[PDB]
């Protein structure tokens, strides 16, 4: 069904939603490395009771279901001495567009995502967001983006932005890839996201698709670092651009 | 001055707005782009305020304008750590991120995202969506994250754009509108188009302090109504 469900699949062991989740989400607890981990997915579901959401999109449920997944997280862990890591693997087209979505507010439900997210984060659950396929505009942000670490896959098929090709083609009129790839944060392909900074890995794979066994361990391990990296740190996001920095130093100073 | 040409909010430029709302002589700009971000007293409380200028690239956030919002919010939060109530208020007009630093704008809205829920261990942070551009994008997620947001009748706030609706979803299936978010309870006051009327709610929503139960923790009833 997507690149999301196959390697939830290879990493968690299991396929089945929930009995609680939407369809459009999977859930499961697993160990890596002994350390307690929930992996998160968002996947296609063609019986969405959105019609606006049926083909991968983060859409009302998927929001709202995201927040509520990880809040049972952050409140099961509330005493215990290790709070469990959030796993997201993120291959994610596009939020849902649709004019239900807005009138019932789309954009809470991504908020609620995002807040679940970063407090989790700010009490101390490790946060790894692994880009396995599409990572974009409001579903990236809902899905993936408050990680205490981003990892992507090195293949043609992991892309972060804030519009699709198609949209940005309308834009400027137009041929689009070609611009594109001229201008780093413009452009679509990993390795110019790669050089803005804000992953911590990337990771080659023979079959990215279905991950071979080889593949699956290299993931595994590299999931262990980032692990291993976070406990007992800063619990910032991951990306913390020359021009970036300048700013934060001139707001310090002026303050 | 009793007229509603001198009395109005949304007619004010981003700059404008923001010395109209903080305490009289306390305005002051910093890295004085299309963002102000101001310091200054809200009835005598530190603040910082940031504002997005819609009138230019149309609120199009980059790198420049999303690290100033950014990390105005972070250095609030660190005030507070310090035990000082610096509070932050959100004056968001804007339609999502420029298009030529992409990926920047998007990994800025994410910092802001995460510097409104740090801040907000300590204080609320106010939206206020007055129009004429109103709220879209990446941005209008962040005011879902916001403690509270503040329309007028001439706001939209909302995820996706109308002209990316139609072009994705079609021309009818088979909205945003200050009144309507109001009303569906997504909005927390709806405002006349008056500046003292606007100044005198950012401040009564900051006495307020933080909700106990906002609409980011009612997830599971959402799901429950939406299950309707």
């Amino acid at each position: 069904a997507s690149r999301g469900l196959a390697w939830f699949q290879a990493l968690a062991g299991s396929l089945a939603p929930r009995p609680g989740d939407p369809a459009s989400l999977r859930v499961a607890d697993a160990e890596l490395d002994g350390y307690p981990v929930r992996f998160l997915a968002v996947v296609p579901d063609p019986d969405n009771p959105f019609p606006r959401a049926r083909q991968g999109e983060v859409g009302l449920l998927e929001g709202w279901g995201l927040a509520a997944a990880v809040d049972e997280a952050l409140e099961a862990d509330r005493e215990a001495p290790r709070k469990r890591a959030l796993l997201a693997i993120v291959d994610v087209p596009s939020q849902a567009y649709g004019r239900r979505e807005e009138a019932l507010g789309i954009h809470q439900a991504l908020a609620g995502a995002v807040d679940a997210y970063a407090r989790a984060r700010l009490a101390g659950h490790p946060l790894i967001g692994l880009l396995v396929g599409k990572a974009m505009s409001g579903a990236f942000l809902a899905h993936g983006y408050q990680a205490n670490r981003l990892i992507a896959l090195h293949d043609p098929g992991v892309m972060v932005h804030a519009m699709g090709k198609a949209a940005a083609a309308r834009i400027t009129l137009r041929e689009l890839e070609a611009l594109a790839a001229k201008v780093p944060p413009m452009a679509y392909d990993i390795d110019s996201y790669a050089s803005l900074g804000l992953l911590w890995r990337t990771l080659p794979v023979e079959t990215v698709e279905v991950p071979s066994t080889a593949d699956l361990v290299r993931v595994r391990t590299c999931l262990g670092e980032a692990l291993a990296d976070i406990l007992g740190g800063p619990r910032d996001l991951g990306g913390r651009r020359e021009a970036s920095a300048r700013v934060r130093r001139l707001l310090r100073e002026q303050w | 001055a009793r007229l509603l040409a001198l009395r109005s909010f949304t007619e004010l430029g981003a700059r404008q707005r923001a010395r109209a709302l903080l305490d009289a002589g306390s305005f002051r700009e910093l890295l004085d782009d299309g963002v102000v971000v101001a310091r200054g007293l809200l009835d005598g409380q530190p603040a910082v305020l940031a504002a997005i200028e819609g009138a230019f690239q149309g609120g199009s956030l980059g790198e420049v304008s999303g690290a100033k919002i950014a990390g105005a919010l972070e250095l609030a939060a660190e005030d507070n750590r310090n035990g000082v109530p610096t509070r932050a208020l959100l004056l968001l007009e804007t339609g999502g991120v420029r298009l030529q630093e992409a990926n920047l704008g998007l990994a800025a809205i994410a910092e802001i995202q995460a510097a409104i829920v740090d801040l907000q261990r300590y204080q609320p942070v106010v939206a206020v969506i007055a129009g004429p551009v109103g709220c879209f994008g990446g941005m209008s997620i962040a005011a879902g994250l916001c403690s509270y947001v503040l329309v007028t009748r001439e706001a939209r706030l909302g995820l996706n754009g109308p002209q990316v609706i139609e072009q994705e979803a079609g021309i009818a299936e088979y909205l945003t509108g200050g009144e309507q978010r109001f009303a569906s309870g997504l909005a927390d006051a709806y405002l006349a188009d008056d500046l003292d009327e606007v100044r005198t709610s950012v401040l009564a929503y900051f006495a307020k302090g933080l909700p106990a139960r906002p609409r980011c923790r009612r997830a599971e009833d959402y799901l429950r109504r939406l299950g309707d």
